[PDB]
RNA sequence: CCAAAGAAGGUGUUAGCCCAUUGAGCCAUAAACCUGAGCGCCUCAUGAAUAAGCGAGUAGCACUGUUUGGGAAUGCAGUGUCAAGUUGGCAGGUAUUUGUCUGCCAAAGUUAAAUACAGAGUAGGAAGACCGAUAGCGAACAAGUAGCGUGAGCGA
RNA sequence: AGACCUGAGUGUGGCAGGACUACCCGCCGAACUUAAGCAUAUUACUCAGCGGAGGAAAAGAAAACAACCGUGAUUCUCUCAGUGAGCGGCGAGCGAAGAGGGAACGAACUCGUUGCCGAAUCGGGUCUUACAAGGCCUUGAGUUGUGGCACAAAUAUCAU
């Protein structure tokens, strides 16, 4: 169908035409706010894959995050203790930028539920992610079996707990078996399993 | 085809306890190795519309001046895989041969 | 029980068997295995030779299950034969069949003199075990 | 875990002519400047506070447990060992005391009490009744207010027919298929007075075996 | 002094002990008898709710994988659709009559498939299927007499109808064959082992010989 | 004298029979819960008797940093660079280039139970070889009270 | 004139903010201490800090193990195993996984994509005892795509 042409066009991101389209959009996004509400997704084919539908109660926002490594917020770049913990500029955040973008959106608008997000554009200083959010009070959402689950309170601020796709990515949850034994179901859960001292009644 | 039976001993070329082996069953994942005519056609139309990437232009010029070994090294550095580097070079060789006529 | 420990015998002895001179301090030698090469070298050298250093090839991701290979000697084979079959077993007649891998063994080794001839099914057999069991009227059948 | 340590309680040092022990901070209170955190200080933490992962329970070899039950049963058939344990068995007809199966049909405690008098087990029951008293010491403050002696143990073949015997103070009921060493040798002393029911008695060879079977 | 002792490696250098300033990291089993009673109480309560269906669904027989355990048999996750097809059952329908279905498990041999097909056939023979409408009974459904006579499995592994896992029969005593009296078994096994062990270096010697041929 | 009730509280000394307890059973019920997926009516739903594809700034790779038992790199992050899908891709715990085999099909989502409650709460219960008023929670009592400190807090 | 794209104002109907935080999820993150000194290491992917839920949470239906006669979502337990794995000034120390016995288990489903259809879709009025999974109406939203059918537990479906 028409999806295949849309999907393959977005795989040629380095072509002449796609760089021109992204150059215009990146310039426009530079002169907008950090959070912007959209009427329609910029990549309808990508948004639909991630769960977006053109129904009442689905909202798309474009979120901007600044690029680069994390600087440790120590006063005057002065650390204490062992020299192993002396780095200021060279450490990296253990959370990816897509997860940061989702967390900024969900924290700002508490009436919505963050579903998913995708990459739209980059720039020398900024990264743009479009976030799909769902209104839980909408009647269309509350009666749709495909999206009904998000109304339940256990999914409140799921992006703040790393439950979205981007959150699962930096948790190591894309892997199974011998590549993920120490981080399943979580790093803390495996640590508790491996470090609690067990006292059997008859030992 | 019928799998080769086992010899019934712990060592050797067909080692293992003897059972009546069954042939490999067809699976829905078997079509992954089937050529995708329509997906290829969609990619061809898109490729003609958008032109060539900066890597593709650089690799094509290497094959024009005859530096075919340098093209492989350039692809390998950018793509990071030797299998991927050959396919990118092979695709640009076909594109060069197509543009002759 | 607390009433049997040396503490009860030391009530009124003040120093509790640690002396007035050296006393009982916190860590007078260091903690744990500290100083294995400095100031505890003699204890390590005469009681644990070989403790320090490296040796041999590495084996990443060792799986003990593929290496499973318990052994049983020829003179222990009666442990796996029922009593009534052992009496009836004699060279030239009908002998009991021993499935080693179902009894938890993989290799027949062959130390000592066999006590009852039998047919042994094994995954492995030593060259001496195969020779001795055949001379005694039994046989070895390979299994997997 | 926090008991006796719920204070700031820093030591004052050597310059002030007081012992070098942590002292409660602040002022305006009788507890300010008082010793703290020490097993020798009032309101401080006890030495080596008790933990819940102490070894409360024990493993016993399965064969050794059956050996003990077997030894306790053999001792119960020796009248001198039963007398030496404190039971009044001076009027019972025979040791081991085996009675007919009809006691399991009893419905009223009156019938069961009459049966205990016929086989002269009531003397050991009476010994228990006269021994009932308030426990000496702190245990009476806990839920251990009353103490008494053991008395005879009546062994039935199954879990039936105990209706008329439950309320008889000083008589314990046992199942032949689950015999407890704690009841067969109270206080670790062998020689419990056991009244056997005929069906339970005939099951003993199958349950415990023989020297050859 | 220290003396002759094992060099200790007791670990316990983390904050495992609960005290003041430490929550601890411990797990005791003081609730083990109470949880054991609860599990049995829940199982008996569940059997009443699902009566007269068996408490545990039917499971296949599988071979334990590893060469250390490949002589053993145990219950598997569920019956393969190929096994269910050979017993004339639709897998979606089979899931409604207490049969576990596992679509991942392949059937690489006939013996493993046949024993599981036999289990399904035995289960179907003993199955009493209650009618959706007792006044209008359809084919393959039980009559009112069998419905009132239904009893619950309640087995721990749910194998009253099919029995336990089947192990191969032990070989009966026999006589030593003529070939067995003279055949060197060690030589036969060692030759086979050396063929695989030196397969790479034997072919290279042969392949290098062909280079010298031309 | 009672006991299918000996059960441990109260009562002016130590109580089976002074009192209360200790059992069958009886009565009353928003909804929800369980019961031939309980059973009728109206309404509305509903079962049975030919080729193509499958998730892209994603996976990889480089550098740096961190984490891991994971060691020519176990996961992850930043930037650069960035695929394949014509037996394709990923994994197969010593790096590379080949060619054979085995398993699986990433980059979208929901999901009960078995598990935690290591200084939580609500409504109830069962206990203890524990402490016994300098003990046991700081607090058996108008206790986080009186009192102290500008305050964070401290605290009988 | 008007449209529709983008963006505003107001009316109408709703939601977020705070508390709790033992356990759980995400980030951030020390040092005392041990190494008889100390810097890698250790304490510890711990305390403190910042966020977010629930009666549990998280995980979960194979881009999984294995290398077998093969197993078959997740979680947990014994064991694997303080390990002839491994990591480590190869020092002090650190340190798992598959298999096996078990607990639990009616355990499986949805979208996107591809084909065939195509507004059959959603809200809002109104009526049926009814803010019906119903009928009728509705440009309001939606063709920049809502729904339907079939995709290995499958082999037609659609009218009668
Ligand atoms: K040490
Ligand atoms: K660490
Ligand atoms: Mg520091
Ligand atoms: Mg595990
Ligand atoms: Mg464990
Ligand atoms: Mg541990
Ligand atoms: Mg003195
Ligand atoms: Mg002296
Ligand atoms: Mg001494
Ligand atoms: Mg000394
Ligand atoms: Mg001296
Ligand atoms: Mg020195
Ligand atoms: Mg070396
Ligand atoms: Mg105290
Ligand atoms: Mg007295
Ligand atoms: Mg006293
Ligand atoms: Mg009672
Ligand atoms: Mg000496
Ligand atoms: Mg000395
Ligand atoms: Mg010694
Ligand atoms: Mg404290
Ligand atoms: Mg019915
Ligand atoms: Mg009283
Ligand atoms: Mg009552
Ligand atoms: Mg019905
Ligand atoms: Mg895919
Ligand atoms: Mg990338
Ligand atoms: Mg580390
Ligand atoms: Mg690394
Ligand atoms: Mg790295
Ligand atoms: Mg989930
Ligand atoms: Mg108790
Ligand atoms: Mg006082
Ligand atoms: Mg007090
Ligand atoms: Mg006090
Ligand atoms: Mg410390
Ligand atoms: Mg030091
Ligand atoms: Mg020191
Ligand atoms: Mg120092
Ligand atoms: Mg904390
Ligand atoms: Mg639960
Ligand atoms: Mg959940
Ligand atoms: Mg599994
Ligand atoms: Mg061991
Ligand atoms: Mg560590
Ligand atoms: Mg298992
Ligand atoms: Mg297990
Ligand atoms: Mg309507
Ligand atoms: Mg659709
Ligand atoms: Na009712």
């Amino acid at each position: 169908g028409a999806f295949m042409y849309l999907n393959e066009l977005w795989k040629k991101k380095s072509s002449d035409v796609m760089r021109f389209i992204q150059r215009i959009r990146s310039w426009e996004f530079r002169h907008q706010h950090t959070v912007v509400r959209l009427r329609r997704p910029t990549r309808p084919e990508k948004a639909r894959m991630l769960g977006y539908k053109t129904k009442q109660g689905f909202c798309v926002f474009r979120v901007r995050v600044r690029r680069g490594g994390r600087k440790r917020p120590v006063h005057k770049g002065i650390t204490y203790g062992k020299p192993k913990t002396s780095g200021v500029l060279g450490m990296k955040l253990n959370k990816n930028n897509q997860a940061v973008a989702e967390q900024r959106l969900g924290k700002r608008f508490g009436n919505l539920r963050v579903l998913n997000s995708y990459w739209v554009n980059m720039d020398s200083t900024f990264k743009w992610y479009e976030v799909i959010a769902v209104d839980p009070m909408c009647k269309t959402i509350r009666r749709d079996p495909r999206i009904n689950w998000i109304v339940n309170s256990v999914h409140k601020h799921r992006e703040q707990r790393g439950l979205t796709s981007a959150g699962r990515k930096h948790r190591g949850l894309r892997h199974k078996g011998h590549k993920a034994s120490k981080l399943r179901p979580s790093y803390r859960a495996a640590w508790r399993r491996n470090n609690r001292i067990v006292f059997l009644r008859k030992r | 085809s019928a799998p080769t039976p086992r010899t019934g001993i712990i060592a050797g070329f067909n080692k293992g306890h003897v059972t009546t082996r069954r042939p490999r069953q067809p699976s829905p994942n078997d079509r992954f190795a089937v050529p995708h005519k329509h997906l290829r056609a969609v990619k061809a139309i898109i490729a003609d519309l958008v032109g060539l990437s900066p890597l593709e232009k650089r690799v094509q010029e290497f094959l024009r001046v005859g530096k075919e070994k340098r093209a492989l090294k350039y692809c390998k550095k950018r793509l990071g895989d030797f299998t991927a580097a050959k396919k990118k070079r092979s695709k640009m060789e076909e594109a060069l041969r197509h543009a002759t006529k | 029980p607390t009433r049997f420990k040396k503490c009860r015998h030391q009530r009124g002895s003040t120093f509790c068997g640690y002396g007035r001179v050296g006393k009982h301090r916190k860590h007078e030698s260091g903690r744990g295995n500290a100083g294995g090469m400095h100031h505890h070298r003699i204890n390590f050298d005469k009681y644990h030779p070989g403790y320090f250093g490296k040796l041999g090839m590495d084996h990443y991701h060792r799986k003990k299950n593929p290496m499973w290979k318990p052994t049983i000697n020829l003179n222990n084979l009666s442990r796996l034969i029922a009593a009534e079959e052992a009496a009836k077993a004699a060279k030239g007649g009908t002998l009991p069949v021993v499935d080693l891998q179902s009894s938890g063994y993989a290799k027949l080794l062959g130390n000592g003199h066999i006590q009852v001839p039998c047919i042994v099914k094994a995954r492995y057999v030593s060259k001496l075990a195969d020779k001795k069991i055949r001379k005694a009227g039994g046989a070895v059948v390979l299994q997997a | 875990r926090l008991s006796g340590m719920n204070h700031s309680a820093h030591s004052w040092g050597t310059g002030r002519a007081v012992a070098r022990i942590p002292r409660i901070s602040g002022g305006g209170t009788s507890t300010s400047g008082a010793g703290a955190f020490g097993n020798m200080c009032r309101g401080g933490r006890m030495f080596a506070p008790t933990k819940i992962f102490r070894r409360w329970h024990r493993k016993i070899n399965l064969h050794q447990k059956r050996f003990a039950v077997v030894s306790a049963l053999a001792a119960s058939s020796v009248p001198s060992l039963v007398m030496s344990r404190g039971h009044q068995i001076g009027n019972v007809p025979e040791v081991p005391l085996v009675v007919e199966d009809s006691i399991q049909g009893y419905e009223k405690t009156k019938e069961a009490m009459a049966f205990l008098k016929a086989i002269a087990a009531i003397d050991d029951v009476n010994r228990v009744n006269d021994s009932r008293e308030i426990r000496a010491g702190r245990g009476k403050m806990r839920n251990r207010r009353y103490v008494a002696r053991r008395g005879p143990m009546l062994v039935m073949p199954n879990n039936k027919g105990t209706r008329a015997f439950r309320n008889i103070f000083g008589l314990d009921l046992a199942n032949v298929s689950a015999l407890n060493l704690l009841h067969l040798a109270p206080g670790g002393h062998v020689g419990r007075f056991v009244i056997w029911t005929q069906s339970a008695f005939e099951q003993l060879d199958k349950i415990f075996g023989t020297f050859t079977e | 002094p220290k003396g002759n002792n094992a060099i200790p490696h007791v670990h316990q250098k983390k904050h495992w002990n609960p005290c003041s300033s430490q929550k601890g990291n411990v797990k005791v089993f003081l609730n083990q008898p109470a949880q054991k009673h609860r599990r049995r109480r829940l199982r008996l309560l569940k059997a009443k709710k699902v009566f007269p269906r068996p408490l545990k669904a039917l499971r296949p027989q599988v071979n334990c994988p590893t060469v250390r355990h490949n002589m053993k048999r145990r219950l598997g996750r569920g019956f393969s659709p190929a096994e269910l097809k050979a017993a004339g059952l639709n897998p979606q329908y089979a899931a409604t009559i207490g049969i576990r279905v596992d679509s991942r498990r392949k059937n690489k041999s006939e013996e493993g498939m046949n024993v599981n097909v036999q289990r399904l056939k035995t289960y179907m023979s003993k199955l009493v299927l209650f009618p959706m409408n007792h006044k209008k009974v359809q084919k393959g459904e039980a009559s009112e007499e069998e419905v009132k006579a239904a009893t619950q499995d309640r087995s721990r592994f749910g194998d009253a109808a099919v029995g336990a896992v089947v192990y191969p029969s032990a070989e009966a005593p026999r006589a030593v064959s003529a070939e067995e009296k003279s055949m060197c078994v060690y030589a036969f096994l060692k030759k086979n082992h050396s063929a695989v062990r030196f397969f790479g270096t034997r072919s290279s010697r042969a392949a290098r010989k062909e280079a010298a041929k031309e």
